[PDB]
């Protein structure tokens, strides 16, 4: 839309939120593969956060390209490589997702402030596979890492 | 011109092909070579920004895929080792860079000292 | 709906169309291999599997229902490798069509090999239809587009002129 | 769109030039296939120009049928008459090219104009297999039929 459109060079860091995700109970509803900044380079937030980031847009495009295709082929199709970035990218998607302290009329959850190396140090480990046994919802609407592990114990009870 | 002309086709023939990647488990073996290399070219195309490369650096890259000396290398790996072996001839075989240029195109010469440059460096990455 | 909604539903099955059709190339590969391998294995006779896609094979033998072969259980590891002589049937008629101690080990071999030849001999032509139907779909979507794809165009033009007239 | 739509009114004829069919090193880079003529019609080029034309293009579809049992089943698992059909067809193929005047500066091969009579007889005896005894490759970059007998008595 005009008005949209020519906004977005007057920006240093853009993020847009989508409605395909709202509706799915994610929010802040950011879109991973729309939203960017002019910092997100490796000589400026170093290369441990920008190979991070990266990844897990690497993930979730992967992720993408495989949905409306496996949706109709099937699951059992898949090469157990393949899905396992299906199982970590739907974890990352959640693990994305976070209670603010202004939304807790909406949420009935407590809002939660994350630091930004616990963030880093979060999906990193999600990528890396250290949560491939914990369940998909343990990494919804949580804070920090640690509640996601949390979670998964009062899921499995 | 020389090694672009083969990766051009080598990748046309994976875009033929790339939608079975993800889906072949009893794939041909020409047609898993098809991939394997697609999927190796594809990531010497890759490049950081604000570091254009010269031209002959550019062949000897190419050159290491086209003539399938990473076909055997981990599609994830290949950024790292391009990184390392470029750094290696800019470092130690400058002249053959210089003789890659002179020229126009890549002697038999160039095409010894090449083969070897890889196959040992190669080694050195996976061990 | 929208020139959006179009252009991804195009993207996707522009996608299924391409895998069931090498599926199809690979099922044909398996199963001519399956039905030269049928011959010798059936005058050996008188004296399913765990990978779906391949039609009403799975559902024919459970409509007639330990099993042999995954799908099987569910409604393993059989089906992929040529069944050989160490590891209710479909029988084999032609690419299209199927019928659902040591003369025990028999009775094994000579159905698992009649199963395996349905099987792909099923799938192939299941995904042959299935590439063809996504073909069919992808042009229908096309012919959908370039006609939303026009009327966009003059929509926005006839509200330009209609402003400009007004003035 | 309307373009196209108003222009195809008054088309009679395509030439389309394909870029698959010139990496099978096949020129002029025509698509048999997919090149049309509204005058490919009997009551105006000859019954016998209609059915040549029609044969030519049925023996190329059909060996688009059989490329895929090709990459299944092999080249020596078709029937005798299938067998027939794709050397024709490929026959067909090759000498459907032809090398021109205006490129005989970049090549070295002389050009062919070849006269229409002599196009309906080299493809009508093809197709009768009046050639299946000679090599696929004599009817490639040739101008009439007896200039592929004359590739074909060359080939040592």
């Amino acid at each position: 839309d005009p008005a949209p459109a020519t906004t977005f060079a007057h920006l240093d860091a853009t993020t847009v939120l989508s409605r395909a995700i709202a509706e799915l109970g994610i929010y802040p509803a950011v879109d991973p593969l729309d939203s960017t900044s002019r910092i997100m380079d490796p000589n400026i937030v170093g290369s441990e956060h920008y190979d991070v980031a990266r990844g897990v847009q690497k993930i979730l495009q992967d992720y993408k390209s495989l949905q409306d295709i496996i949706a109709i082929l099937g699951m059992d199709e898949l090469s157990e490589e393949d899905k396992l970035t299906v199982s970590r990218a739907r974890k990352i998607q959640r693990f994305l997702s976070q209670p603010f302290q202004v939304a807790e009329v909406f949420t009935g959850h407590l809002g939660k402030l994350v630091p930004l190396k616990e963030t880093i140090k979060g999906f990193q480990q999600i990528l890396a596979g250290e949560y491939d046994h914990l369940p998909e919802q343990a990494f919804y609407m949580v804070g920090p890492i640690e509640e996601a592990v949390a979670k998964a114990d009062k899921l499995a009870e | 011109k020389q090694v672009a002309g083969t990766m051009k086709l080598e990748l046309a023939q994976y875009r033929e092909v790339a939608a079975f990647a993800q889906f072949g488990s009893d794939l041909d073996a020409a047609t898993q070579q098809l991939l394997s290399r697609g999927v190796r070219l594809t990531e010497l195309l890759k490049q950081g920004q604000y570091s254009p490369m010269a031209i002959e650096e550019q062949v000897a890259v190419i050159y290491a895929g086209v003539r399938g000396y990473l076909d055997k290398l981990e599609p994830s790996k290949i950024t790292k080792f391009e990184n390392a072996f470029l750094s290696h001839v800019i470092s130690q075989h400058q002249a053959l860079l210089s003789k890659i240029r002179t020229d126009g195109k890549i002697s038999e010469e160039s095409d010894a000292k090449l083969k070897e440059i890889v196959t040992n460096f190669l080694a050195g990455f996976e061990a | 709906a929208t020139l959006k909604d179009i252009t991804r539903r195009l993207k996707s099955i522009k996608n299924i169309q391409k895998i069931t059709k090498s599926m199809k190339m690979v099922a044909a590969a398996k199963y001519a291999r399956a039905e030269r391998e049928l011959k010798p294995a059936r005058v050996y006779g008188v004296g399913s599997s765990d990978r779906g896609l391949c039609g009403a094979i799975h559902s024919s033998v459970a409509k007639q229902m330990i099993g042999v072969g995954d799908k099987i259980r569910s409604i393993k590891e059989v089906g992929r490798r040529p069944p050989t002589f160490g590891d209710i049937f479909n029988r084999f008629r032609s690419v299209i069509s199927y019928k659902t101690e040591y003369s025990l080990a028999n009775i094994i071999y000579y159905s698992l090999k009649e199963s395996t030849t349905s099987e792909q001999s099923a799938r192939m032509t299941a995904m042959d239809n299935a590439s063809k139907n996504a073909s069919e779909m992808i042009d229908k979507l096309t012919l959908t587009f370039n006609r939303t794809r026009q009327a966009v165009i003059t929509k926005e033009l006839i509200e330009i002129i209609s402003g400009a007239a007004a003035l």
